[PDB]
């Protein structure tokens, strides 16, 4: 739109998000320790 | 696979191998910033390097 | 072509071999407290016994 305009969400940031294989971890100052996110346990994909 | 021998049946149990994959991303954008007005970079900072660039 | 046998005895026995198994005092469930993803998720169980076997 404008240069001046806020900056739009990147379309590669949303395919990214989409592939879900951005890195989430376990919190390291929450006690007790949380549980393994449903991301860091899912198996690899079938297909290359 | 193991099958008897002699059975006289010769079906074949065939095995398909599969190949597996997974993604690695860039995910972080890892930074230090500072600011400085005019009075505090003409003044107070007596040598750049060993008192902004260092730490 | 495979093919396997036991050698025993004239009366049966079997004693050129001996089988050896930890004991096992106590099991424990691995994780401890655990909570499913939503309602409807499902998980696989694993439990561990004071040797650290998977029984």
């Amino acid at each position: 739109g404008l240069i001046s305009d806020p900056v739009e969400v990147d379309p590669i940031q949303v395919g990214r998000d989409e592939a879900g294989w951005v890195q989430e971890l376990r919190d390291r100052e929450a006690w007790p320790k949380q549980e393994v996110p449903e991301q860091a346990k899912k198996p690899a994909k079938v297909g290359n | 696979n193991r099958r008897d021998l002699r059975d006289p049946d010769r079906t074949v149990i065939a095995s398909e191998l599969v190949e597996h994959s997974f993604g690695v991303t860039l995910d972080k954008h890892v930074y230090a910033a500072l600011k400085f007005t005019d009075e505090q970079r003409t003044l107070d900072i007596r040598d750049y390097t060993k008192q902004v660039l260092m730490p | 072509f495979t093919g396997r046998k036991v050698v025993t005895e004239v009366d049966g026995s079997f004693v050129r071999a001996v089988e050896l198994q930890l004991q096992a005092s106590s099991i424990t469930i691995v994780g401890g407290a655990f909570a499913l993803a939503t309602t409807t998720g499902t998980k696989q169980l694993k439990v561990r016994d004071d040797n650290g076997t998977d029984v």
